[PDB]
């Protein structure tokens, strides 16, 4: 067994100190997790040679897919323009995406809220996508909450979470 | 929490379909890196989450600092600019690198090489730190080559290397 390097959920550029953050999924608020049958939690394996793996949920049959978290604004660069995301994947095999958009929304600490709806037909098969939440610029206070959601009546199957993540615009 | 779930460590930009590239170490090529006196390799670790699935290195003293990636620039997005990181972090003890700064390079098949270097006394302890090696176009075949380098002529220690970064600039 290995010795352990310890983190933060943060990150900085070193050329200007501008700071991103992130969450992995046991950070974010998934209702019905544990309940051992809409999701399952598996051993994640980038790589392939010394291989460990990351706890991260798979959804496996429900109705009910509803994903939340929430960053400190406190945490970011004030002033800087970031875009919100969710890496997540759309395994082989998954079911009820036809006539089921999932609903994404970002919430900003002014009252602001950024709504769309994704298609996850037109994701590709078993490779993650950066998941768009949303943009803004930080500021120096307040809670930002997202929601990727959809309750509606088809059985949805085969979806993945890595983390959400506040970045930097690339550049 | 068992059954394992292996996936190709990259994502897809969800609106325009870039690719991006994550280089865990292991896939690195690191000078020395089988030898526990000059890196000791660690399980990554983010307390409120658990292990996040990289065996990362650590400098433990050594003067031959080199580590190589590579990867096929066709098998990237034609025609968009790419960046490349390295996501590093520094830890007590920290020693050697006064006024001998970490070299990092990108070489293109034309034999082309842009060299930034990154004073890591400077850098804040155990944060973790996206440090910019270099840009280049995805045209053409051939490999890019990036690298972190320190070959001065004293023991150095205390420097971790997360991972490479091969991210696309997208519109």
């Amino acid at each position: 067994e290995l010795p352990k390097v310890y983190t933060e959920n943060t990150w900085m550029e070193e050329r200007n100190g501008d700071r991103g953050m992130l969450k992995y999924p046991r950070e974010l608020d998934i209702t019905n997790v544990d309940d051992g049958k809409s999701w399952v939690w598996h051993s994640l394996v980038f790589g392939s040679i010394g291989r460990l793996g990351m706890e991260a949920p798979k959804l496996m049959g429900t109705t009910h897919v509803e994903i939340r978290g929430d960053f400190k604004m406190s945490k970011l660069t004030p002033g800087l323009k970031y875009q919100a995301v969710l890496l997540c994947m759309k395994t082989d095999g998954n079911e009820g995406w036809d006539s089921c958009p999932l609903n994404v929304e970002l919430n900003l600490p002014d009252g602001t809220t950024q709504k769309r709806e994704v298609d996850l037909t037109k994701f590709p098969t078993d490779e993650f996508v950066m998941m768009v939440l949303g943009y803004f610029e930080a500021v120096e206070s307040g809670d930002i909450t997202f929601s990727v959601v959809d309750t509606s009546d088809c059985v949805k199957k085969g979806f993945v979470v890595k983390d959400a993540a506040l970045r930097p615009l690339p550049r | 929490g068992q059954p394992e779930l292996y996936a190709e460590n990259s994502w897809r930009e969800e609106m325009t379909g870039e690719k991006g590239i994550l280089i865990y170490p292991r896939e690195l090529e690191v000078v020395g890196g089988d030898d526990d006196s000059c890196w000791l390799w660690h399980s990554l670790i983010l307390e409120s989450q658990g292990q996040l699935g990289v065996e990362v290195p650590k400098l433990m003293g050594t003067k031959h600092v080199e580590v190589h990636g590579r990867w096929k620039i066709s098998d990237l997005t034609p025609g968009l600019k790419y960046q490349v990181l390295y996501m590093i972090m520094v830890e007590d003890p920290l020693e050697g690198w006064e006024n001998c700064p970490l070299k990092l390079r990108v070489t293109l098949p034309d034999g082309s090489s842009q060299t930034q270097q990154v004073d890591l006394c400077k850098l804040p302890k155990g944060q973790l730190i996206m440090t910019v090696a270099g840009y280049f176009d995805c045209v053409g075949d051939g490999e890019v080559i990036f690298s972190v380098i320190e070959t001065s002529d004293v023991v150095k220690k205390g420097l971790v290397i997360k991972d490479a970064v091969i991210r696309p600039l997208p519109p």
